């Protein structure tokens, strides 16, 4: 519904993006004639994965997996732009502004730390 | 006096401190035991068990 901040405050909440209806599978119409823009964009990571660096031997790095230590700050939000439409018909979202940067730190298996800028910056 | 070399025959006849001599050799292996596995943890590297196993290190 209708929330408040102090329904919020406190329970995680605030770094969880908006969701929709499993029932919303409808579709925007554009309008080539107009101009667009996205009023809020807001990003929640669920996982964040690490290439391991493959030994020399190697073989192939896959992406693994890994424990967040930064707690419920991660969340992009309040992210701003106009919504281009070219004229090959394909729309295009370039920021202006917005919460677009969170600093993260992960851990991987055996306890290396790796902090990451996650952003979307321009 | 007993010589050095026979101390521990004062137990022999004792069997709450044989009991308690047991005890305590026990106590060392088992702490032995614990403080070994610390010591390789600190030192392995688990990063490659194909060129760099346990048996290597
Ligand atoms: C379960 C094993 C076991 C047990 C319970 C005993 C028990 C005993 N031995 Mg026997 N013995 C054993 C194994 C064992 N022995 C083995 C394998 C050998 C061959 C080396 C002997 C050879 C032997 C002799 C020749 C004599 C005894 C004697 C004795 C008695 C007095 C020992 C004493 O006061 O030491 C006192 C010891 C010290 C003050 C210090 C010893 C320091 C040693 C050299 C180095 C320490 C190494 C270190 C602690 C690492 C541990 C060993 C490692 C294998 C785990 C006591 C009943 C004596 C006896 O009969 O008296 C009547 C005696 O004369 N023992
Ligand atoms: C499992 C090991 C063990 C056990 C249960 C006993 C148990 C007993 N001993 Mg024996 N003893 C041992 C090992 C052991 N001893 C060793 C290794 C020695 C050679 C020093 C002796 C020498 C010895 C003598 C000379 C006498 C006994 C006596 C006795 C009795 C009374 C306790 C006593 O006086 O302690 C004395 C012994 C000790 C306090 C042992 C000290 C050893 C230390 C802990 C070595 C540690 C070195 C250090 C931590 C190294 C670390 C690493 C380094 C990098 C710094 C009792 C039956 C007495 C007794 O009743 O006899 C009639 C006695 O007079 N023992
Ligand atoms: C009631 C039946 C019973 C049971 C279950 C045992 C069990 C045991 N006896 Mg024997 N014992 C019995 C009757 C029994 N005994 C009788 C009637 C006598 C003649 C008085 C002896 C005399 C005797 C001697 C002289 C010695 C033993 C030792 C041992 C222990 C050697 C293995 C060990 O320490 O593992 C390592 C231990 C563990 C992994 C943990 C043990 C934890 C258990 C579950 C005990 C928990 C606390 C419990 C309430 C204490 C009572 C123990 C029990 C022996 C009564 C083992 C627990 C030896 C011993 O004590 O070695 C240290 C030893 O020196 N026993
Ligand atoms: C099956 C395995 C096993 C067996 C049978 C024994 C048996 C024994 N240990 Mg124990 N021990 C073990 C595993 C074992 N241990 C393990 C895994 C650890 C942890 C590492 C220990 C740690 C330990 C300590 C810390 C002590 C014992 C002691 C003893 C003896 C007590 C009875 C006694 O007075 O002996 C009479 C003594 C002898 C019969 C001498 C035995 C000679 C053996 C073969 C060693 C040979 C000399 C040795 C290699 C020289 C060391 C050199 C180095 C310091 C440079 C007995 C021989 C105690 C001891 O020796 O008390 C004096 C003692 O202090 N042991
Ligand atoms: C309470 C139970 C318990 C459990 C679940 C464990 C579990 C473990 N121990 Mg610890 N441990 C314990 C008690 C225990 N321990 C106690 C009481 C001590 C003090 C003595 C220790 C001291 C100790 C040492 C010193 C070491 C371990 C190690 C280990 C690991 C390997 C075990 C292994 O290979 O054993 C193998 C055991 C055997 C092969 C025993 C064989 C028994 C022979 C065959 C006797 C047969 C005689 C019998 C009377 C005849 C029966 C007749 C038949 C007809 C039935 C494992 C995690 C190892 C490890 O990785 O440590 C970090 C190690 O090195 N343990
Ligand atoms: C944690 C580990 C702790 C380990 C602690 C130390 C271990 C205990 C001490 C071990 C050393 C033992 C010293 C005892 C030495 C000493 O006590 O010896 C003399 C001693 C005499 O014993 P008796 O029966 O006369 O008893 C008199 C008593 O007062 C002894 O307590 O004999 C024995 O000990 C029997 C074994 C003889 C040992 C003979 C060795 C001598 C060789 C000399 C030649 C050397 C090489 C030269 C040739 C090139």
């Amino acid at each position: 519904q209708t929330l408040t901040y102090d329904d919020i405050v406190g329970t995680g909440l605030a770094n969880k993006c908006p969701t929709l209806d499993d029932t919303a599978r409808g579709a925007y119409p554009i309008d080539s004639s107009q101009t667009y823009r996205i009023a809020r964009l807001c990003l929640q990571p669920t996982t964040f994965l690490v290439k391991e660096e493959p030994k020399n031997k190697r073989q192939e790095a896959e992406f693994v997996p890994t424990k967040l230590v930064t707690r419920e700050t991660t969340s992009l939000d309040q992210i701003q732009g106009e919504l281009k439409v070219n004229s090959d018909g394909s729309l295009t979202f370039v920021e202006e502004d917005g919460i677009d940067f969170q600093p993260v730190t992960v851990q991987m298996a055996g306890g290396e730390r790796i902090p990451l800028l996650f952003t979307v910056k321009n | 006096g007993l010589p050095w070399y026979r101390v521990h025959t004062v137990l022999i006849n004792d069997p709450g401190r044989l009991i308690a001599a047991h005890l305590m050799h026990t106590a060392l292996v088992a702490g032995w035991a614990g403080s070994m596995a610390l010591y390789e943890l600190a030192t392995f590297d688990p990063s490659d068990p194909v060129l760099n196993p346990m048996w290597r290190q």
